[PDB]
């Protein structure tokens, strides 16, 4: 399967591990264990914080996932113009009939 | 699977080992395996007192161990 | 032959799910898989010793699971069948 | 899988790691596995209480792995669509 | 004498092939600078025979 | 000015500006909607791929999704800023005549020669609702609430249906035949209809009588679907006629505005919404800006 997991794929992350840890980055690359890949990733142990940058997690350690903030980031027809003239019918009525 | 582990350079070695309970053990490297159960010779226990007994060739499980070092370079 | 089939078929309703961790999960299943990873849509998830917070895309890793606690207008013995 | 490849790239680099243990270790790493085993050199352990230590020579075994931590630059490194029948992601020029 | 032009003809003169653009690979161009600058991976030869 | 800007191989049909005011589209037999800028007055896309012609335009209010309506029963999607496909609505088993949306571009209304009504989602590909009649249906407005639909048949009759009832709530009467097109104010108070006796009609949204009908605006063998339109402001009503005139009325039942121009018949009169200018598309391959100074 795994067809959700590819949809999460380059989205800021909130990540809770067993440890009671919470890790936080996008998802660069994924795994059949779910083991995860982050980047520029920040623990908050709890009023904390520290700076890792690349961490790889491994599939015993992890427990629940969950999305912090969204993914990060015919030329011209044939048409042509011209100017006015409205020209006045001599006749009047439908078009078909006459 | 079964990636035999690269522990040929460790044969016949001196060895300081960390398992599971926080003990250790320094032998001889003579064999390993698969899942890193592993054969040593000349056996002796580190206690938490630091008594050392010896024991003798001993054949520690690959579940338990943590680590493995080298005493001298 | 797994009664692991039967949870795909459990996909739309809400579920309190409980975890060895210790936690509990109020939130609607989107889907399940063969390795129980769950992915649940409009979650209030409380842990062990904090106050409730809501979460809008929670998924667990399957492992954890201890069990669901599924809604009672659920009839058992159609989804026991292939 | 990527997760195993981007770790076999930072050979030769230092890395930081933590176990179930509870200590980190910091070393240039010499060998990597698909199982997660380690071989490191001069290592800088620091465990729960802060004691700092030396090691020489290290061995692991992965299912003691908490998590690695990764030079910065191995976030430009190319992360490959693999395959079915393939053990190693690599580049592919045939098929697919 | 009559060969030489009078009003010159622009002419580029190409000796080899090279290419416009940087062609695009699989690789990012800023990793193999990663590697080239930052590391021992990098090694260098001659192909010979 | 005035700018006749010529483009389509054949019939063009409809022809409108977006909701902001800064492009047309159009699109009629060729099997290519021309996108177009207001003011240098030149092409953009040739939206490709509608394998029947073209009956009705519309923008998406987000100014940059456009519906079409094929004769091949489809009901496309058009990325206006890239150009390209999204979906093939799939549904009816007929040609279909009018298109119509909300402010909400989510919801979308068609209707069929199988005398069937069928509101469309943008994200399902489905229908979420088929309301089947008898006669095969022309045209189709919804109202700025999201609430009201009004659908144009082959007995003269606009019936009126909301999307919580569905039921036959009220029928307008005194229309002796045909309607080519229904047009909802800027308000949400009022309707406009062609229909084939040439009666230029105004309609109550809420009591539901007449107003004010117009008279002088005919149609004939051709049997091109004629088109309608309320002003910005809702003081003017645009009418076309196969009599190669914009009919153009005061709406307190007085002609001002009669511009000829066109070669052929008049299918689908517009305005813009701000400056007052009108779009007048014909079969002829032609279209208008006519202007007041």
């Amino acid at each position: 399967g795994t067809t959700k997991m590819v949809s999460l794929l380059n989205h800021s992350l909130n990540v809770t591990t067993k440890d009671g840890r919470t890790f936080v980055g996008q998802l660069l690359a994924f795994d059949g264990f779910m083991n995860l890949v982050l980047s520029d990733c920040q623990e908050y142990r709890h009023e904390e914080k520290r700076m890792l940058g690349l961490v790889i997690l491994r599939g015993e350690f992890i427990v629940s996932l969950s999305v912090q903030g969204p993914p990060p980031m015919l030329l011209s027809g044939p048409g042509v113009a011209r100017p006015a003239g409205r020209g006045i019918p001599l006749g009047q009525a439908p078009v078909g009939l006459a | 699977k079964a990636g035999a582990p690269d522990l040929k350079k460790y044969l016949d070695r001196q060895v300081f080992v960390q398992l599971n309970g926080s003990r250790k053990v320094y032998g001889v490297l003579r064999g390993y395996d698969i899942f890193l159960n592993i054969v040593l010779e000349d056996s002796i226990e580190e206690k938490v007192d630091g008594e050392k007994v010896k024991i003798g060739s001993v054949a520690i499980r690959g579940n338990s161990v943590i680590m493995i070092e080298t005493l001298d370079k | 032959m797994k009664l692991v089939r039967f949870l795909m078929k459990l996909t739309n309703e809400t579920v309190s799910i409980e975890l060895k961790n210790g936690t509990i999960v109020h939130g609607t299943i989107t889907s399940v898989d063969m390795q129980m990873n769950t992915h649940l849509k409009a979650v209030k998830m409380t842990v062990k010793g904090r106050e409730p917070v809501p979460v809008e895309t929670l998924s667990i890793r399957g492992n954890n699971i201890r069990y669901y606690i599924l809604p009672d207008s659920l009839p058992l013995d159609t989804l026991l069948i292939d | 899988s990527l997760c195993i490849k981007l770790l076999h790239e930072t050979q030769g680099h230092i890395v930081t790691m933590e176990l179930e243990n509870g200590s980190t270790y910091r070393g240039k790493l010499i060998e990597a596995e698909d199982n997660m085993n380690c071989q490191m050199r001069d290592i800088s352990v620091t465990a729960r209480d802060g004691r700092v230590s030396h090691l020489d020579q290290v061995y692991i075994r992965g299912s003691h792995i908490r998590f690695l931590i990764v030079p910065d630059m191995l976030r430009n490194a190319p992360m490959f669509k693999v395959g079915p029948g393939r053990s190693v992601p690599l580049p592919t020029r045939g098929r697919r | 004498p009559l060969s030489q032009p009078i009003i010159e003809p622009i002419r580029h003169k190409r000796i080899a092939i090279e290419t416009t653009n940087v062609p695009d690979t699989v690789y990012k161009k800023e990793f193999l600078f990663g590697l080239l600058t930052g590391t021992d991976d990098v090694r260098s030869f001659i192909v010979a025979g | 000015p005035n700018l006749q800007m010529f483009g389509h191989t054949a019939e063009v049909l409809v022809a409108r500006f977006d909701p902001s005011g800064s492009y047309f589209a159009s699109g009629g037999m060729d099997r290519q909607i021309l996108l177009w800028n207001v003011f240098d007055v030149k092409n953009y896309g040739v939206l490709n791929g509608c394998k029947g012609a073209i009956t009705d335009l519309q923008w998406s209010r987000d100014s940059r999704v456009v519906y079409c309506s094929s004769s091949d029963t489809h009901l496309m999607s058009w990325d206006a800023v890239s150009g390209q496909k999204i979906r093939k609505h799939k549904g009816h088993a007929g040609v279909v005549n009018a298109l119509d949306v909300l402010k909400v571009s989510e919801l979308l209304t068609s209707v069929s020669d199988d005398c069937t009504m069928k509101v469309w989602d943008s994200r399902s590909k489905d229908c979420i609702k088929t309301i089947e009649e008898k006669y095969p249906l022309t045209a189709v407005a919804i109202a700025q609430q999201g609430t009201q639909v009004f659908i144009g048949g082959i007995d003269g009759a606009i019936k009126i249906w909301d999307l919580r009832n569905n039921h036959c709530s009220h029928v307008l009467k005194g229309h002796k035949d045909i309607i080519t097109s229904l047009a909802i104010s800027k308000d949400g108070s009022s309707l406009l209809s062609n229909s084939m006796d040439n009666t230029v009609r105004i309609f109550d949204v809420k009591a539901q009588r007449q107003l004010q009908i117009f008279e002088g605006a005919i149609h004939g063998q051709e049997h091109n679907l004629l088109g309608v339109a309320w002003s910005r402001n809702s003081r003017f009503v645009g009418a076309g006629s196969s009599d190669k005139n914009v009919y153009v009325w005061s709406a307190t039942g007085d002609l001002r505005y009669v511009l000829p121009g066109h070669e052929g018949s008049v299918n689908h009169v517009d305005f813009h919404p701000h400056q007052d200018i009108i779009l007048s598309c014909s079969s002829d391959r032609t279209i208008f800006l006519g202007e007041l100074n």
